[PDB]
């Protein structure tokens, strides 16, 4: 920053493509997985939750 | 007669499925017979 | 062309260039280099003007002012000449340079955007990217303006 | 003029700040958070160069001399080894880019001179 | 009087001082903080540049 | 798991059968046919794979004869200033070159009462890593004989150069090995079979 | 000053021959320098574990793909080697791979850039051997076999996933366990 | 896709001429000298064989309807 | 070397030769194979495993230690495209028959489960339900994990399907 | 108007007339023809191969060694300095050029006048393949062209050209300490030295427009704008979109 500030280095380019990448269908389909597989876990969570508070047994196929 | 894929599907499968080297020899002399067959 | 722009050029790499009242050297380099540019192009575009017969079709739709004009005459026949980006020459996208292709440092007339092609001889490849580097600008200008103007 | 830099406490490491001495009438520098303390060496507290006058060779690396992406001429032998081959570039800062001045660096491990003509 | 850098932290409801972020990294001295920045003391013109953080979390 | 062998077995058998046309391209002939197998005369060997940063080559050979030169070429461990132990790269002249080229023609591993010479160019420093640290990568070479078939090696021991910031000469005279060293190569023979 | 070094050690020979090539084989090709005998064979026993596809690709390419040597002795009791794997020389100066009965080509390029030396260690030095000249490239032919579709997964080589056979009733897994 | 029953431009027809111009095609003819063996001077006529692409060839992969 | 007569036609034969190694989506296809390869699995251990413990009922009159049940996710599996009749019976599903009827090209996905429970320090029975059901995950056309995956020319058509398709979309 | 605009550093990577001229004109973009997506590796051998070479990492060097020393970046993490970084590109380079320690993907950029050198092994980054040049002569000769035409019979490729260390794959980002020919068989030979110290050259520079811009004929005797709407309608134009169409 200080470089740039005191001028020894020209302003980085947002549009400079050196400093972009792009999301592929990899990163992209993760990037919907982690959330769908990270919160489906609540799903299972709040499941067991209502047998095992009751001290009971929860099926996790359920 | 479109099952061609069927019946490759059907070898294919076998030969990972099946523990046996046997059936995916078999499949393959039908599917030999196969390119004639469809 | 070539040669005096490589001459002025050197001069201002020399810097033997005089800012003038106001400007400063640099301003008064891109001022001199594009003059004579623009000059280049220019006097080549009136030579294939005095060059064409009047069976020559590009003129005949120039004269009769139906379309076209000297200037596009100029690009087909003579010259395409400097392509501008913000009516400026072909600024180094690369660092200190204008593509990968060119030296750092390099304010030649190709260098920085002087298509020195017509576009009946084609374009080179560099010459061709910045010709497509100053054709973009008109279409997305043309884009947002119909959304100004209606407001 | 001169021109005054960062100094580290001894005892905190922290940066050191000049103070005068109110009663012998003379400069000195101090930590802000210790009362570590020591005598000014420059007699100047600040300066700042408007025109930007600038030793452009300071920030000029030798290590440029073997920049395949940059212009060699055999037009000017070294100044320091006399090799033909030298780099050739602009002083790209504000200043320096507005003069548009041009640096040379030798194309000779090295020796890597770098001078202005 | 001026030019104090301040790093905008995610989750951070506001911006931070940037020299109190290295000694909250634990490079609590000054020296340590430039260090990490002013890899080279060598440098009066860069070192007057950072002061006005170093006078903010001095 | 016996299926597997017995496919795997196949296949050595049937490594002996002619061939008689080209994969593509049917209307070329072969002109050499050779069988890949382990050099049994090398594996005995300690072999170390250098590694180098840059061209280690002497500047007044060059193509073809330069890599000869190169390769008979000795290394050495040597103690700097600081006490950072090194690597020294010492190349032969064109004597000791004949000296060990001769000893081919001569049917001798080496004469017990020759010396032979080399001078050191260049300091490198030096990263040993073999088989038994994790990670470690293949590195094979094949060697073609004529006629006779591919006789290969793999590089068990890889070794790193890179150049270093005691100007030495290397006169070495050889001696047959004790049976401690046979030993030391035997230890080293075990990993080829069991 | 010249530092004179004098030392006595012993010489470790090789037997270079007239041609010497570098060979770093892909993931779908390996060499085994232990000569194959089925007893005390290499313990491979991935297959016990009823293996899924991406088990068996790998499986698949290191059984079948896996080059080996052995001793054989005949009636007269003389050895004689057998390898599955021989290298074939052109009219047109090409090259091919041998594996058994399939061929893979082989194309002759001179090793730029790397300086790769073979050097044998002994006590504190090194003895060196040769400088690698050319290196072996291998391409795969036989696009008609069913191993060539597979062999795409090969560069897979912490869990990595698995391919179940498309069998099952999973709806009715599901509907079922549900109750 | 399957060859233009007539040349578009002029009219001649073109349709009855693909199998012979394949035959044509087998041996090392450049694609000009087919046109001349067939007689096919006009460029109009000569552009509807050279611009041709025959997909009907992969069409007849599909499975058929008995 | 190659001289300028020559060189052209190495060049396009160079390029012919790159369009031989790759397609022209070959980062995607890599891409989804990736996903499917890496990335899925990297997810799923990347997920912290499950602790739950009983809200104390405080029926013990006293404040209880509740059993807490643990969860750990494993081993991945996915199969190759499937279609189940109505009835559960499972076959190959096609990407032409996913298209008629219009189904969603996918695969079911199975993941080892070990459940556990932890009753303070009196013993835990940390137990494993294996190859779990998770749900189908569409797979991109032409990926390893397709069914047309590596075909032939001669399958593909027969499968109703274009060979020159690249692939790198889903239905 | 900048992330609507023909940058520069789209050269090779991007076609720059293939375009959509509506509210999407510059934002919407495509690929050229040589382009090639980085899908990602992992870092792991390169880091132990950056330990163990002439690196203070950077857990373990002191402040005052970094001063004239290069700060090396894998996927943009600093993990250490190095005193002779040229050894160090040559040494990296080198693997890269075997697709042995630096898969082919891999994008090793030094910073010279900057100091850094900037290693990118993630994914997503778009590169293309060049030439490698060495001298002013090219790494590619007549005996890869003769294996090559007989590519038909012969499969010689991509994998042997760049295992050989004949083509390397370059990333927008390290495109720019690279000094690049256009075409061997011109710019190996001078007049006035211009360059003498070229480092890649050109596959071929029509590469560069994408896949509608590609049917183009004489497109640098267009004007620009011109081929851009080409490439628009060449995404409107009738035709066999598929073999299967009737399925
Ligand atoms: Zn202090
Ligand atoms: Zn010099
Ligand atoms: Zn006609």
């Amino acid at each position: 920053l200080l470089l740039a500030a005191l001028g020894r280095r020209e302003l980085d380019d947002r549009d400079h493509y050196g400093n972009k990448r792009l999301d592929l269908a990899g990163p992209l389909l993760a990037f919907l997985f982690r959330g769908m597989f990270k919160n489906l876990l609540k799903e299972v969570r709040i499941y067991a939750q209502k047998f095992i508070d009751r001290g009971k047994d929860f099926n996790l196929e359920l | 007669n479109y099952a061609m894929k069927k019946t490759q599907l059907l070898k294919e499968k076998a030969m990972a499925e099946d523990l046996g080297d046997q059936d995916k020899a078999k499949q393959i002399q039908d599917q030999l017979n196969e390119l004639e067959e469809r | 062309a070539k040669q005096d722009v490589i001459e002025v050029i050197e001069k201002a790499h020399n810097n033997e260039l005089e800012p003038t009242p106001g400007n400063t050297l640099r301003q008064t380099f891109e001022n001199q280099v594009n003059r004579i540019l623009n000059d280049a192009r220019d006097k080549t575009g009136s030579s294939a003007q005095k060059s064409l017969s009047e069976y020559n079709n590009f003129k005949s739709m120039v004269v009769s002012g139906a379309k076209g004009s000297k200037i596009n005459i100029s690009q087909v026949i003579a010259v395409v000449g400097q392509q501008n980006v913000e009516g400026k020459r072909i600024p180094f996208g690369f660092k200190h340079r204008t593509l990968p292709h060119f030296i750092k440092d390099d304010y030649g007339p190709e260098s920085r955007g002087f298509v020195e092609n017509s576009y009946l001889a084609g374009l080179t490849p560099t010459e061709f990217f910045f010709h497509a580097m100053g054709g973009r600008e008109g279409l997305i200008d043309t884009a947002v303006k119909t959304a100004e103007t209606g407001y | 003029p001169g021109f005054v830099g960062i100094r580290f406490c001894q005892e905190c490491n922290n940066m050191l700040y000049p103070k005068e001495d109110k009663e012998n009438r003379i400069l000195l520098y101090a930590c802000r958070n210790c009362d570590y303390q020591q005598e000014a060496d420059n007699s100047c507290i600040y300066v700042n160069k408007i025109t930007h006058e600038v030793d452009e060779l300071t920030q000029i690396i030798a290590d440029v001399s073997q920049d395949p992406t940059l212009p060699r001429t055999e037009d000017h032998p070294c100044q320091k080894c006399g090799h033909k081959e030298a780099v050739f570039f602009q002083s790209h800062s504000a200043r320096a880019e507005d003069a548009m001045r041009l640096y040379y660096v030798c194309t000779a491990p090295h020796c890597g001179h770098r001078w202005t003509e | 009087i001026g030019q104090r850098i301040v790093a905008t932290l995610p989750y951070i409801k506001q911006e931070v001082p940037i020299i109190i972020v290295f000694r909250a990294l634990g490079f609590v001295s000054d020296r340590d903080i430039l260090e990490h920045i002013i890899y080279d003391f060598e440098d009066p013109e860069m070192m007057e540049m950072v002061k006005p953080s170093l006078d903010e979390a001095f | 798991r016996d299926s597997q062998i017995t496919a795997i077995e196949k296949t050595f058998e049937d490594a002996q059968k002619s061939i008689s046309q080209h994969y593509s391209k049917p209307r070329v002939t072969p002109v050499e046919v050779m069988p890949v197998f382990p050099d049994f005369k090398m594996w005995i060997n300690p072999c170390a794979q250098v590694i180098f940063d840059s061209d280690p080559a002497p500047k007044d050979t060059s193509g073809a004869a330069a890599l000869e030169m190169m390769s008979q070429a000795m290394i050495r461990g040597m103690m700097d200033e600081e006490g950072n132990q090194f690597v020294a790269y010492f190349l032969p002249v064109e004597e000791t070159l004949k000296k060990r080229k001769r000893d081919q023609e001569e049917e001798m591993d080496y004469a017990p009462d020759d010396v032979y010479d080399y001078k050191i160019a260049r300091e490198y420093n030096w990263n040993v890593k073999n088989k038994a640290s994790k990670g470690y990568e293949e590195n094979y070479f094949f060697i073609f004989r004529e006629g006779d078939g591919v006789y290969y090696n793999e590089l068990e021991t890889r070794v790193r150069l890179s150049k270093r910031r005691t100007n030495a000469l290397l006169v070495v005279k050889h001696r047959d090995m004790n049976e401690k060293e046979l030993e030391a190569q035997e230890a080293r023979k075990a990993q080829l079979e069991n | 000053p010249e530092t004179r070094i004098e030392v006595e050690i012993p010489k470790v020979n090789t037997d270079l021959g007239n041609d010497l090539y570098f060979v770093k084989l892909p993931n779908f090709l390996s060499v085994e320098p232990r000569p194959f005998d089925p007893q005390y064979y290499e313990d491979e026993f991935e297959d016990e574990e009823m293996l899924d596809e991406e088990g068996r690709t790998r499986l698949k390419l290191k059984v079948e793909n896996t080059i080996r040597w052995r001793i054989r002795r005949d009636e007269e009791g003389n050895e004689i080697k057998e390898s599955n794997a021989r290298i074939v020389k052109w009219s047109d100066g090409s090259m091919s791979l041998h594996l058994g009965n399939e061929v893979f080509d082989v194309y002759k390029a001179p090793l730029q850039g790397d300086h790769n030396h073979l050097f044998i260690r002994q006590g504190t030095g090194l003895q060196g051997q040769a400088v690698f000249k050319t290196k072996l490239t291998f391409r795969p032919h036989s696009t008609d076999s069913a191993t060539h579709r597979k062999m795409t997964l090969s560069l897979a080589d912490t869990q990595k996933i698995r391919i179940l056979p498309m069998a099952g009733r999973d709806p009715e897994c599901q509907r079922t366990e549900m109750i | 896709m399957i060859i233009p029953v007539r040349c578009f431009t002029c009219g001649k027809i073109v349709g009855n001429k693909w199998e012979a111009y394949l035959g044509l095609l087998q041996a090392e003819y450049t694609e000009g000298d087919a046109l001349d063996a067939l007689g096919l001077k006009r460029y109009c006529c000569r552009r509807m064989l050279l611009a041709h692409v025959d997909l009907i060839e992969k069409l007849l992969n599909y499975a058929p309807l008995e | 070397e190659i001289t300028p007569d020559l060189w052209q036609e190495a060049c396009w034969i160079v390029i012919s030769s790159y369009f031989d190694e790759k397609g022209l989506v070959r980062q995607q296809l890599d891409s989804f194979d990736e996903f499917i390869q890496m990335s899925v699995q990297r997810i799923v251990e990347d997920a912290p495993p499950i602790d739950l413990q009983a809200e104390a009922q405080h029926a013990s009159g006293e404040v209880e230690e509740p059993p807490r049940y643990l969860l750990k996710f494993e081993q991945i599996y996915l199969s190759k495209p499937t279609h189940w009749e109505r009835d559960g019976a499972p076959s190959p599903m096609m990407p032409n028959e996913a298209r008629l009827r219009n189904l969603t090209y996918s695969a079911p996905l199975y993941v080892d489960i070990t459940k556990t429970v932890i009753k303070e320090g009196e013993e835990q029975l940390q137990t494993q339900h294996q190859k779990t059901f998770i749900g189908k995950i569409p797979i991109m056309l032409r990926s390893t994990y397709c069914l047309l995956n590596g075909l032939t020319d001669r399958d593909l058509c027969e499968l109703n399907e274009c060979p020159l398709d690249p692939g790198g979309y889903f239905i | 108007a900048k992330p609507r605009q023909l940058h520069n550093t789209l050269w090779g990577m991007v076609c720059p007339a293939e375009t959509p001229e509506g509210h999407a004109v510059g934002l919407v973009k495509n690929l050229a023809l040589m382009a090639y997506i980085s899908v990602g590796s992992q870092p792991s051998p390169i880091l132990e191969f950056l330990e163990e070479w002439s690196m203070e990492n950077l857990e373990e060097i002191s402040p005052a060694a970094i001063a004239d020393a290069t700060k090396i970046f894998v996927n943009g993490c600093w993990v250490g300095i190095h005193k002779d970084p040229e050894q160090l590109m040559n040494t990296l380079r080198k693997l890269r050029r075997q697709m042995d320690i630096i898969v082919s993907e891999v994008s090793m950029i030094r910073d010279i006048r900057e100091r850094e050198i900037r290693i990118y092994t993630d994914a997503g980054r778009i590169c293309r393949p060049l030439l490698i040049v060495e001298k002013q002569k090219l790494l590619l000769k007549k005996r890869h062209i003769d294996q090559l035409k007989e590519r038909e019979y012969n499969n010689y490729s991509w994998q042997d050209l760049v295992a050989s260390g004949v083509v390397e794959y370059i990333d927008t980002l390290e495109e720019e300490t690279v000094m690049l020919a256009m075409t061997p068989d011109d710019l190996q030979e001078k007049e006035v030295a211009y360059c003498s110290t070229y480092t890649h050259c050109e596959i071929h520079p029509s590469m560069i427009l994408g896949v509608c811009a590609s049917i183009i004929p004489f497109p640098d005797h267009n004007q620009s704008p011109r081929n851009t709407y080409q490439s628009a309608m060449g995404k409107q134009a009738m035709g066999v979109y598929i073999t299967n169409f009737h399925v």
